[PDB]
RNA sequence: UCAAAGUUUAAG
RNA sequence: GGAAGGGCACCACCAGGAGUGGAGCCUGCGGCUUAAUUUGACUCAACACGGGAAACCUCACCCGGCCCGGACACGGACAGGAUUGACAGAUUGAUAGCUCUUUCUCGAUUCCGUGGGUGGUGGUGCAUGGCCGUUCUUAGUUGGUGGAGCGAUUUGUCUGGUU
RNA sequence: CCACUUUAAAUCCUUUAACGAGGAUCCAUUGGAGGGCAAGUCUGGUGCCAGCAGCCGCGGUAAUUCCAGCUCCAAUAGCGU
RNA sequence: GUCUCCGUAGUGUAGCGGUUAUCACGUUCGCCUAACACGCGAAAGGUCCUCGGUUCGAAACCGGGCGGAAACACCA
């Protein structure tokens, strides 16, 4: 199910969240992952000897707290006969907390999709930065490589490098040694040729489109020859897969071993297709504000009022965003109410006093905004929209309209 | 040292010394009526239905 | 490898403090001829292993 | 090299009338900074041309069309020989007047024609964008303009201007057209010039 | 009156 | 030093014995588990070791609850008694006056700051003391004066026999 | 700041009347303070970070080396790179 | 499309109708080592590619399935 998906993505996100505030002693702390593909003998043996090294640490508080680190993983490794699919992921470690609290912790599992980066890593914090960069880059992207020899189909997360389905053909000889013959042995042999690109076309709308609307955001043909070339201009392809055709790659060899050459080749067009998404999104955005309009929306004063009434279409905010949900209580009248606050006004504030009872309003502490926009776009319009400041209308967006904003669904009025 | 919200701290105690305490009417100026009941064995004082004291910890109830 | 992030770190979190009041300092000649004072004249006294111009216990 | 400029036309601009309004609608004073700045109270409204975008959305909602936005090349910024206010007109260098050469201006109005002309008859000093002669002659060296204010501030050079409105003259002198001739005569040169 | 014997934390 | 000369030790070997390693259990330890399964020590020189055979105590660990044993001072606090200590009955594990309720009490104790204590089987043995242990149970180690070397150093403290 | 002198005419110095000092004022700076190499095992912060350091180095929770305050040292209308 | 062959513990392979399915490596567990490696001693692990048949009995013999791989595709 998808809503499953969504809360095991959302309990692993709080997981990771957990472990980057930990923090510990010297190198104590082994953040430790392991690739898919992987054997569980060759980290167990490698474990083993970084047990050993360990053994000659003169220091006396890292070197114990690190063997029985190491001792964990070990054991955890014993559990699992093979690195299960989507790789594994294990964090050993001592922590340190409040009330003087050194406890041992051990947190491996099988992390939702498929990672492709191995990791060995000892130190006074979780190394939780691959993980970070999985669950931003949801961007999957699809690969054609189209070659007289044989085709290949496969797909590409961030690091994921999948293999979907391929086939080899037995296609004829270019030449035709009859003099009339050689007319109709070159037809036969563009019939022929025409069907296989029409085979290659009809394996593609089987692989890459999920209930008739593709699932990659991309789409590279490569190969040699002019046969990718083919297939990109060509009205047996289909147009709903083809409008989201990126590049067209020439390579040396075919199939899995071209595979990732034509990746490497793809690689800057790639990256560039979320930075396009973001200029087409916030220019649309500008477009409401350079005519009339009055669709749009911005600051979380405006935002979030529009938000919670006749609400937003889109909702658009910057990564990063400062801006932070505090929730303000009273300490004899029990009156409390929730406010928005940047940097400067949350860090210290003398507004909240009472005032109208005459007592000291305390500040119980924050979830920050931009997740707590994650936390309940579903119930507000939807399609939250994270945008970066790389493009130059992002960056107007992030300076100037403060990073936040939103394509309302009707026309709205406002006030003060 | 996180405190739990439902759990909370338990307020201890705060007396009321009400002014000047009284035990005794003027009868007739010179004689004196006293109000509450003393100690067989320092008023044993008027609990709703028990006769309680302070200091010996002498208990009475007429049923 | 390795964030710019933490430029100026210490500089930042450090302690500011007043950098008090006392005297206007004397100068040129009048300088030198104290200093002159305080080694020659007033002190010169019976050694005790040595001395120290910044000492401190 | 592209820059803004802010201009408040003074006479539309009345803040007591329209309220705060500029501050509400714009996305840089909405975000909590000083890019406008109005009250009820006070006359013209204020806007930092440094912390303005440019958005294009101050102009529209104003209810007097006070406010405009320009985009002005930033070449220009170095060569600017005057400024009277904050949000308003900017004049960027002076013409080049040649002793014994007739100057001929060409160009149509509302562009500094009028500042130049005063400027140069030495009315108004050079404020240079500011809002200090010898530090005007040394912005002016190297070039003929320099020669020129010189003249003007030691040999007192007497500045006549021939005006643009040609109607309000019948409205301030009086008597005879040869009566005023004869008044005004300095060269004796009456009847050549009629 | 000569078999084989390779290596040693980044964690101060 | 998988270099050479001596010479030695059953924590080395030989010649033998008794074994242990296999079985069941006793116990120590590591792991797993768990609210917690407290912790030190991991080659000889960690592991029936901490004198450590813990029902309670021990006891640190965990989950519940009382108490102050918060000295003294400076002050505020001084009596329209500051505000130590209480049988009910609800509650509670409890016959903890711990709390809510309701009568009364030492009477100069108190509560609040600040300085500041005090405690702690909390952290740190890689901040130390003392005490052990070990290197290292073998025969080794040292300065004065003289001699040799610019000197670090060396000689003495040795070819040989002897123990 | 009157006046003289100066000077081609001035200025400046010089000459000279009249006003013109309690330092809270008329305010001395630039670089240092482990060694080389003059001068703190001072106190507060940070904790192999930020940083210093020509060289040797210092920094991983008692920093004589970092950022600060205090004191001290060198030269002094100068002194650093 | 034709004809051919091969699908066996994690890997590569043996296997003459009656087998505990062979060998090597890998794996785990001891020891040896300060540790590691090597070394020594133990252990665990085959859907014999899939289905149906012949057979007293099939991992093999025979049929079809799903895979895989060579050779042919010539004269105009
Ligand atoms: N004294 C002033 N104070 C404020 N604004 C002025 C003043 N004089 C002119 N303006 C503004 O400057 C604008 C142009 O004036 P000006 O430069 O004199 O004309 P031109 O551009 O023809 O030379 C006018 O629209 C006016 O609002
Ligand atoms: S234009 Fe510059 S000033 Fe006018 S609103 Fe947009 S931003 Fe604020
Ligand atoms: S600008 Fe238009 S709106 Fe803003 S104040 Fe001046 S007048 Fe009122
Ligand atoms: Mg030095
Ligand atoms: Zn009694």
């Amino acid at each position: 199910s998808a809503a499953d998906r969504n809360v095991e993505i959302w309990k692993i996100k709080k997981l990771i969240k957990s472990l980057e505030a930990a923090r510990g002693n010297g190198t104590s702390m082994i953040s430790l992952i392991i690739p898919p593909k992987d054997q569980i003998s060759r980290v167990a043996k490698m474990l083993a000897d970084e047990f050993g090294t360990a053994s000659n640490i003169k220091s006396r508080v890292n070197r114990l707290s690190v063997l029985g680190a190491i001792t964990s993983v070990q054991q955890r490794l014993k559990l699992y006969n093979k690195v299960p699919p989507n790789g594994l992921v294990v964090y050993c470690g001592t922590i340190v907390t409040e009330e003087g609290k050194e406890k041992k912790v051990n947190i491996d599992f099988e992390p939702f999709k498929p990672i492709n980066t191995s990791l060995y890593l000892c130190d006074n914090k979780f190394h939780t930065e691959a993980l970070t960069a999985l669950l931003s880059d949801d961007s999957k992207f699809g690969f054609i490589v189209i070659d007289g020899s044989g085709a290949l189909f496969g797909t590409l997360q961030g690091n994921t490098r999948e293999v979907l389905h391929k086939f080899t053909v037995d296609l004829p000889k270019k030449h035709g040694r009859a003099a009339q013959s050689a007319l109709r042995f070159a037809r036969l042999r563009m019939e022929k040729r025409h069907n296989y690109v029409r085979k290659v076309a009809e394996t593609a709308v089987q692989l890459f489109i999920s209930g008739d609307k593709v699932n990659v955001a991309g789409l590279v043909l490569a190969g040699s020859a002019d046969f990718k070339t083919e297939l990109s201009q060509s009205d047996m392809f289909d147009q709903r897969l083809q409008s989201k055709v990126l590049k067209l790659v020439d390579i040396s060899y075919g199939g899995e071993n071209g595979f990732n050459q034509a990746i490497e080749l793809s690689t800057e067009v790639l990256s560039n297709v979320k930075f396009i998404q973001e200029k087409k999104l916030i220019g649309r955005y500008f477009d409401e504000i350079s005519q009339d309009t009055g669709k749009y929306c911005f600051g979380v004063e405006d935002t979030l009022k529009a938000l919670e009434m006749g609400a937003v279409e889109i909702l658009i905010v910057y990564e990063n965003l400062d801006i932070m949900r505090y929730v303000l209580h009273c300490q004899g009248t029990e009156e409390e109410k929730i406010l928005y606050l940047t940097p400067e006004q949350e860090k210290d504030k003398s507004h909240f006093t009472d005032k109208e009872t005459g007592q000291e309003h305390e500040l119980i502490e924050s979830m920050p905004l931009l997740e707590w926009f994650a936390n309940n776009y579903k119930k507000f319009g939807a399609t939250l929209e994270i945008v970066t400041d790389k493009s130059q209308e992002g960056s107007q967006f992030v300076k100037g309209f403060g990073g936040i904003g939103g394509i309302l669904r009707y026309r709205v009025d406002f006030q003060g | 040292k996180s405190y739990t919200t439902p759990k909370k701290n338990k307020h201890k105690r705060k007396k009321v010394k009400l002014a000047v305490l009284k035990y005794y009417k003027v009868d007739e100026n010179g004689k004196i009526s006293r109000l509450r009941r003393e100690c067989p064995s320092v008023f044993m004082a008027s609990h709703f239905d028990r006769h309680y004291c302070g200091k010996c910890c002498l208990t009475y109830c007429f049923n | 490898h390795g964030s710019l992030a933490r430029v100026g770190k210490v500089r930042g979190q450090t302690l500011k403090v007043a950098k008090q009041e006392k005297k206007k300092k004397r100068t040129g000649r009048a300088k030198r001829r104290m200093q002159y004072n305080r080694r020659f004249v007033n002190v010169v006294p019976t050694f005790g292993k040595k001395k120290g111009p910044n000492a401190n216990s | 090299k592209l820059t803004r400029i802010a201009i408040v036309n003074h006479d539309k601009c009345k803040p007591k009338k329209c309220r705060q309004e500029c501050k509400k609608s714009c996305p840089v004073v909405r975000m909590g900074k000083l890019c406008i700045e109005v009250t009820p109270q006070s006359k013209i409204a204020w806007i930092s041309e440094t912390l303005c975008i440019g958005c294009g959305i101050c102009i529209k909602k104003c209810p007097f069309g006070a406010l405009s936005i320009v985009n002005l090349p930033s070449n220009l910024e170095k060569e600017t020989t005057h400024r009277y206010c904050a949000n308003a007109f900017k004049l960027h260098r002076l013409p080049i007047p040649r002793p014994g050469e007739v100057l001929g201006l060409v160009g149509t109005n509302g562009i500094g024609k009028s500042t130049a002309l005063k400027i140069l008859a030495g009315k108004q000093k050079p404020n240079l964008g500011k809002y200090d002669w010898q530090e005007i002659l040394t912005y002016f060296r190297g070039s003929e303009l320099q020669n020129y204010f010189t003249k003007i501030l030691e040999d007192d050079l007497k500045a006549i201007i021939k005006p643009q409105y040609v109607d309000q003259i019948p409205k301030a002198a009086k008597g005879t057209v040869g009566s005023i001739l004869d008044r005004k005569d300095e060269t004796k040169t009456q009847a050549i010039v009629c």
